[PDB]
């Protein structure tokens, strides 16, 4: 992620200028910045769009190592025909892909060069590798990755300190307007305007609206003003961290809960970089020893659910290619919206879970495209069908499941569908019946280990 | 990951079947002393000691080299059990 | 000889001696009592005309990965003032061995604050980071552990363990009424007076890699632009971070790093005691199944969840052996052992 | 005990890539030598590169010329590619010329010939003319190493010249490998292995024996103190 | 209730005899005990360390003792705290159970303060455990200090206030399972308690009063008192722990020399001239290094 | 011209522990070129000699005390390991060192008795503090080589008692180098080169700085025969 993030200068930032040589005159003034945001005649570039181009990734890595241009620094590049106008760093990246698969064509389709690469963009890479290249190529690339990853983080620099925990400057004018409001609610009690409940739940509201406001302050501060600040990185390239923590280290603690389950009406106003006090200290360890107990106490029931499902699915087979059945199922495209009473498309994970890898069990005619019947649905498959949904041509799909399957002592080829851990259809004798029961058990077990204590697993248990 | 490894997986409908057809194999191949193998003598598997470069003598791995080639047959009632080991006996004395 | 060379006279191992496994601590004999020889080795013994003795050994040997230095030897026996011996107990001998551990792959270290980790990689002198005046780190710790643990502690004893590196002086802090950051920082600039003035007046100026991550430092906004090279340094120096060499290449991080001191602590989990293996061993009276535990150099354990893997995994003859021919079947695994070799 | 010495092996496939190995080493000497040969074969090997070219009827570098596909920065780029070798050792500065009708697609041979001048690309593109097109370039070949950008020298041999930066390393990348090897009962010992890519004027073993030889001079200077 | 001792180092054992137990006979069952019974009371302020636990089956049934906490006659844990009168502070100490606290206003023990007197028209302090702002005059009992709410291992941490509860419950566990060393040295940054607890542990060996050392040795001390008698103290050397970890204590004085009374004699294990040393001090780069 | 002339060696000297060497000027890049490899062989690959084995009488092991003497045998190893021997014959190869002392006193390294051919750099350091009635009768083994060796690698004996100890043989202590910003006529973009060594006086900066060159210098030979 380091080495794919472009910088972002804000010296000239909006200077407007007639000829490239009049904005590179000024560069040399020191009056704007390399990576200032300008426009030449009509269109918006930068001093290093125009100052550096390359022939060739080759002279672009070159003058990185003699020092004229970082790896962050944006500027033009010629390759595979094409006038980029991207940083070395992912002109760098483009090549290890390109190397660990052998083949510059097929690279070239695989990656997305302008964005930063994080690790919702890494996913989808290795998935795309593993369809159009197989297990064997996929693993090289792995390695490649890991090699790069540990060597660019070495030397990129990436510590921690107490001053990387910045406090947002719109913190302490938060909270004295939580203060003036508060005063507020409690002379309205005093009047007899509202009862006590009343008066408590409208603490608790103001509380939570403050809370959620500091947050933001936090990560718009970190975005504007330091963008490669150490936290910031690691929660958005997703290697560490969710911003609930981050709001601790920099912003309040918040509001915290009584043994009973009451809340207390004061919070934390402090985070751990400013130190708290003994008696916040006491307040906030009723619940860690809450959280302590409930994993200690639950692990044993998500246990149990997992053998109570070994036990019961433990004999089903895939013992056939085909049943001869001709019963199927309807999958919805469409859910109804209670709260505003109409029918609105599903989300698109939801689909993805009751449709990918299945057999068609009937013809459908989408878009001009000819599904025909007793075709497995890949993922492309599964993004024109919600495509098509879109366009209101379709509402429901027609597949094979096992609940319809007339297969004895198991499930049929055809019905069972994809084998998920190789992107192909299921080889006759797996035990799809102790994959499915440890599929269920092992998310409930490991959520429990680390909510789940809600309506959740004793939910799950009584379905 | 195994040398061709993707191309074996294709050249059966099930991926139990490739596991006994190799298992197999290498079962013949170690009773016979490598004596029946299918391979040229440049491609002989070969691992490097002190003293030099010898024969591999893993047998699984001779299994699935032979199965690349596309020199062996295999299938379901091929031959009759015993009429398969006394006819291998008499070829490959051991 | 070899073997009875480190025992005296009375048959126990003399105090100095190093033992290895194998080794022998203690002789004792026992009388082998009434059998009837194999028919083979009557033969056996009659080719080479060797008439057997009455007794066998049992004496006491090193276990398997232990061993070490001969400290003490405590003798007891019956009849002694105070000793109450078991009935039917002559005498017992006790020997006791000690070892100095360094620190090696595998042990587990920690610091106060809960971060906790094992030794993965020991490396040469001249290959870790060092400051500009050639002095090297000790540790190298991940700054991925400290967001999530929240665990800000361990990060303002290192700022203050680098001012007291400087200024040769401890510090006593109470908890929750102590050094504050506007205190730390005053004793950080005078550290810097001397990790900075000295250079000055034996004539180095500075350093030419020291000029390129100050230019970054400003692009990071860590440093005020248009300060000089010495007042900037000193505003990293405040935060609690300098600039740091490799030993690999000579070229300096890119970006200026937190470093201190700190106080980390060995803890009595190491791996020298943990290791164990087995290929055949002792076996249980009713299950006749391999025992558990290292000291009793017993088997692993593979309970239903990681039957339930190998069910999963297609791997019908794998399931087969551990549950027959490595677990009970008798006739399975006597042949077993007999094929291999 | 001290090390054997170690064997030097050679994997060279044509005149612009190659691979060495040497092995075995004491710990920690795979760093030690890759490391300086990697910066001295990037910035210390002679070369010539392209610092000036003059096109007529063109003002400025971000121009476009009517009758040629290609701008005028398309034609710099090509420029930036070609590779010269100068026979004569005196030789310094040469400055060749180019001059085209169209609808020729322009080439390196194309170039009239210059004494002691070696074109060692002669089928690299240059530009594409149609009906009507005019190309008439002069481009000034310079002696150097490393890499210079065109702000830095600045170099203008008439009015209206466009500098271009001197790409004057022949050698193209470096990258280096130290792998863990063993000797009996000794584990610590090292394996390395350079890999060197080049443009065909000097061969990749060619420009390792000047680096060593450039490392071994530099060694000569810890000589006479004061 | 009667279980093996822990001696790994002098802390281990100290823990050990001020450990509170709900399990044993006439006690609560692991596996039948429910949340109430684990979970932190109000009333633990001051008497039972809120942090210091054992994750797992036994969390929240064992427990460690305050620092300042002291059973009385019949069995009641009490704290101390300062009498106010008038807004002024008092020397008065009074030990009090809980159920006599509930009945008064106690302020915190960081309230500013001008010699004897609160210098804060705003005052931070409990009712009933619940926390309260109220005015000088309305104070009638104050903290002794904040370390009587935790426990002696978690008195250990400096910079408590900035770590979390949940990472916080290690850092004093894991102290029990240091182990001495060679070079053992104090820790650069202290909290204050680490001469204290060597001194409790009767690990190490100090003067019983004013007298010159007479003979030094390597296996024993004699030291010629004031009043005149000899006394010679045998030092234990290479002894083996129930942990098997090397107990020894090295003199520390040199013939001739003159002590006074409470002088430390000799070090015993992960000691440095009387100071706890559980470890080592070293210079720590915080960065990454090649997934290592 | 492009071709820089050949820079100018000057050396600095504080005894025989300390030294300063600068060469200038020199092109941009060069400092680190060379500078790098200097320190990293300085550090590892210097030789030196060592303790390798103690042997007391009336001890037979290191995890005892001895009557009479304050310290035990562990604390008198580690104070023997900052010894430091200096051999004035290069065909040396190990020696032995005497001590008898008689209590009351407290011994020094100036106690060991004169052998020829050896000088000890550190008389002050203290080993041992003597009670009266305490003896100390003790030979110590003094090797010579590189590197660091562990006592339960080497394991030298030169009796039935004696007690190996682990050898660190490197009189390099601390090498520092700094690059400076020079300029010669019109560049402005040349490099000085400052290199500083600390020693324990045994090897004096300058000869550990000549053995450094000398075997970089053998090690580029080995690129020279091919052996495709
Ligand atoms: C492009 C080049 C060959 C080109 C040619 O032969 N002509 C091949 C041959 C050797 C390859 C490197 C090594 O594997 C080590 C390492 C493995 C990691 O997985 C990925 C990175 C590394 C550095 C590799 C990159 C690249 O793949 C190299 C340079
Ligand atoms: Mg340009
Ligand atoms: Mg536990
Ligand atoms: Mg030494
Ligand atoms: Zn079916």
């Amino acid at each position: 992620y380091y080495i794919t993030q472009v910088r972002k200068e804000k010296k000239g930032a909006g200077l407007e200028f007639a000829t490239p040589e009049e904005a590179l005159a000024a560069h040399e003034r020191g009056e704007v910045a390399l990576n200032a945001p300008i426009k030449v005649a009509g269109r918006e570039t930068s001093v290093g769009r125009l100052k550096y181009v390359f022939a060739n990734p080759d002279e672009a890595l070159l003058a990185v190592a003699h020092g004229i241009v970082d790896l962050q620094d944006v500027v033009t590049v010629r390759y595979m025909g094409k006038r980029l106008e991207t940083s070395p760093g992912r002109i760098l990246f483009a090549r290890i892909v390109a190397e660990a698969v052998e083949d510059e064509k097929v690279a070239w389709e695989l990656i997305q060069l302008d964005v930063p690469q994080e690790k919702n963009s890494l996913k989808d890479l290795v998935y795309q590798a593993f369809l159009r290249l197989g297990m064997e190529k996929t693993a090289r690339l792995l390695d490649a990755l890991k090699y790069y990853g540990f060597t660019f983080s070495t030397t990129s620099g990436i510590t921690i300190g107490i001053d990387d925990a910045v406090i947002p400057e719109e913190k302490k004018q938060y909270l004295e307007e939580a203060d003036r409001k508060l005063l507020q609610i409690e002379q309205a009690y005093e009047m007899g305007f509202l009862t006590d409940r009343e008066r408590y739940d409208q603490i608790l509201q103001l509380w939570t609206e403050t809370t959620e406001k500091v947050t933001q302050a936090v990560f718009k501060n970190f975005e504007e003003n330091y963008p490669f600040n150490p936290l910031y990185v690691m929660a958005q390239s997703g290697a560490r961290g969710n911003p609930q923590q981050i709001r601790q280290l920099c912003g309040l603690r918040g509001l915290m809960q009584k043994p009973s389950g009451e809340t207390f009406e004061v919070p934390v106003r402090s985070s751990f970089r400013e130190g708290l006090t003994v008696l916040e200290y006491f307040i906030s360890s009723h619940g860690a020893r809450k959280g302590g107990a409930d994993t200690a106490l639950r692990t044993a029931d998500s246990g149990y659910l997992t053998r109570k499902l070994v036990d019961v699915t433990h004999e089903i087979v895939v013992r056939e290619a085909d049943c001869g059945t001709t019963n199927y199922i309807s999958v919805p495209l469409f859910q109804p919206d209670e709260v505003t009473r109409s029918l609105r498309l599903r989300k698109r994970a939801d689909i993805e879970a009751g449709l990918y890898g299945r057999v068609l069990a009937r013809e459908v005619e989408v878009l001009g495209v000819r599904l025909e019947e007793g075709r497995y649905l890949s993922m492309d498959d599964v993004h024109l069908l919600i495509k098509a949904a879109e366009a209101g041509e379709i509402q429901e799909v027609p597949v094979r499941s096992p609940l319809t399957c007339q297969t004895r002592y198991g499930v049929c080829q055809k019905c069972y569908g994809y084998d998920l851990s190789m992107a192909r259809p299921v080889s006759i004798g797996e035990a799809v019946g102790i994959v499915a029961a440890q599929s269920i058990g092992e998310p409930g077990t490991q959520l429990t280990m680390r909510a789940d204590i809600t309506q959740g697993l004793p939910r799950v248990i009584e379905l | 990951a195994e040398p061709g490894i993707d191309k074996l997986f294709g050249m059966v409908d099930s991926k139990y079947r490739l596991t006994v057809v190799v298992a197999k194999r290498a079962q013949q191949l170690l009773r016979h002393g490598f004596k029946n193998t299918v391979l040229e003598p440049e491609e002989r598997p070969k691992m490097q000691t002190l003293e030099g470069l010898f024969d591999d003598p893993n047998a699984v791995t001779w299994a699935m080299k032979e199965l690349l080639t596309g020199r062996l047959v295999f299938g379901e009632n091929l031959v009759p059990e015993d009429r398969l080991q006394k006819e291998m006996e008499r070829l490959y004395p051991v | 000889e070899a073997a009875l060379r480190d025992l005296d006279e009375e048959g126990v191992v003399r105090i100095g001696a190093e033992v290895k496994p194998g080794d022998i601590l203690v002789g004792r004999t026992s009388f082998k009592g009434e059998s009837e020889p194999t028919p083979e080795e009557r033969l056996l013994r009659s080719i080479f005309g060797e008439k057997a003795r009455d007794v066998k050994d049992t004496s006491l040997r090193v276990p398997p990965g232990e061993g070490g230095i001969v400290v003490r030897t405590v003798r007891l026996r019956r009849g002694d003032p105070g000793v109450e011996l078991k009935p039917g107990v002559r005498e017992v001998v006790r020997v006791y061995v000690a070892q100095k551990r360094k620190l090696q792959v595998g042990d587990k270290l920690a610091n106060r604050h809960g971060n906790k980790g094992v030794v993965a990689k020991i490396l040469p002198v001249e290959d870790m980071p060092h400051l500009p005046d050639g002095t090297p780190v000790d540790v190298i710790l991940n700054p991925l552990g400290v967001p999530s643990r929240m665990n800000l502690g361990q990060i303002l004893e290192t700022h203050l363990g680098l001012a007291g590196y400087f200024l040769g002086q401890r510090y006593i802090s109470p908890i929750f009424d102590g050094a504050k950051e506007p205190e730390i920082k005053e004793l950080l600039a005078q550290a810097f007076e001397v990790y900075f003035g000295k250079r000055k007046g034996e004539g180095f100026g500075v350093d030419k890699r020291e000029v390129e991550v100050l230019r970054r430092a400003e692009k990071l906004g860590l440093v005020t632009p248009g300060k000089t090279p010495e007042e900037q340094l000193k505003e990293l120096f405040l935060q609690g971070k300098v600039v740091l060499y490799d030993g690999r290449t000579g070229e300096p991080i890119e970006g200026p790093i937190v470093v201190g001191q700190m106080f980390i602590m060995k803890l009595y989990h190491m791996v020298e005691d943990k290791m164990h293996a087995r290929s055949t061993g002792p076996y249980s009276l009713i299950t006749q199944q391999p025992l558990g535990g290292k000291a009793q150099f017993g088997g692993q354990r593979f309970g239903e969840m990681e039957v339930w893997a190998l069910e999963a995994y297609g791997a019908a003859h794998t399931l087969q052996e551990m549950l027959t021919l490595k677990s009970d079947d008798i006739e399975g695994r006597n042949a077993a052992y007999e094929a291999i070799i | 005990s001290k090390l054997k010495a170690p064997v030097f092996t050679v994997r060279t496939q044509g005149r612009e890539y190659g691979e060495f190995v040497l092995e075995p080493l004491e710990r920690g000497f795979g760093v030690t030598l890759g490391n300086p040969l990697r910066r001295i074969l990037l910035s210390s090997i002679p070369g010539t590169a392209v610092t000036s070219v003059y096109i007529e009827d063109v003002l400025h570098e971000f121009s476009t010329i009517p009758g040629v596909k290609e701008d005028v920065v398309e034609i710099i780029l090509n420029l930036k590619e070609l590779v010269v070798r100068f026979l004569n050792p005196s030789l310094q500065t040469v400055t060749l010329l180019l001059k085209a009708e169209g609808p020729k697609e322009v080439k390196a041979r194309d170039f009239l010939p210059v004494a002691d001048v070696e074109i060692m690309n002669p089928d690299l593109h240059i530009a594409t003319l149609e009906e009507g097109g005019r190309l008439n370039m002069e481009v000034r070949v310079d002696r150097g190493v490393g890499y210079v950008p065109a702000e830095k020298h600045g170099i203008k041999d008439r009015i209206n010249a466009i500098p271009v930066d001197a790409v004057f390393s022949p050698v193209r990348r470096v990258a280096f490998q130290v792998e863990d090897t063993r000797l009996g009962q000794r584990t610590d010992l090292d394996k390395l292995t350079l890999r060197i890519w080049t443009d065909g004027s000097v061969t990749p073993l060619e420009a390792l024996n000047q680096a060593v030889e450039i490392l071994r001079e530099h060694l000569t200077y810890f000589s006479n103190p004061q | 209730l009667s279980q093996f001792k822990d001696e790994t180092n002098p802390l281990s054992s100290l823990r050990h005899k001020r450990r509170i137990s709900a399990l044993g006979p006439g006690g609560l069952t692991r596996e039948r005990a429910g949340f109430d019974v684990r979970d932190v009371h109000r009333t633990h302020y001051g008497r039972i360390c809120p942090v210091e636990t054992p994750e797992g089956a036994n969390i929240g049934l064992i427990t460690s003792l305050a620092a300042y906490a002291r059973v009385d006659e019949l069995g009641f844990i009490r704290t101390p705290y300062r009498r106010v009168v008038g807004g002024v502070v008092t020397d008065e100490v009074v030990y009090m159970t809980a159920t006599e606290e509930d009945r008064y206003t106690i302020a915190q023990a960081n309230t500013p303060l001008e010699g004897n007197r609160i210098a804060a028209e705003r005052v931070v302090a409990r009712r009933k455990g619940e926390p309260v702002i109220v005015s000088p005059e309305e104070v009638e009992f104050m903290d002794v200090s904040p370390k009587q709410v935790f426990s002696v291992n978690t008195n250990l941490i400096p910079f408590l206030e900035h770590d979390d509860a949940n990472r916080a419950l290690m850092g004093s566990n894991m102290q029990t399972q240091a182990v001495p060393l060679i070079r053992a040295q104090a820790p650069v940054v202290m909290t204050g308690l680490e001469e204290r607890v060597v001194r409790d542990s009767l690990a190490a060996l100090y003067a019983e009063e004013d007298g010159e050392v007479a003979k030094v040795d390597g296996n024993r001390i004699v030291v010629r008192y004031e009043d005149g008698r000899l006394v010679e103290y045998p030092l234990r050397r290479f002894y083996r722990s129930n942990q098997g970890t090397a107990l020894d204590q090295r003199p520390r004085v040199v013939v001739g020399q003159r002590v006074r009374k409470g002088d430390l004699l000799a070090d015993g294990p992960a000691s440095e001239n009387g100071f706890l040393a559980l470890g080592q001090n070293v210079l720590v780069a915080i960065m990454p290094f090649d997934g290592y």
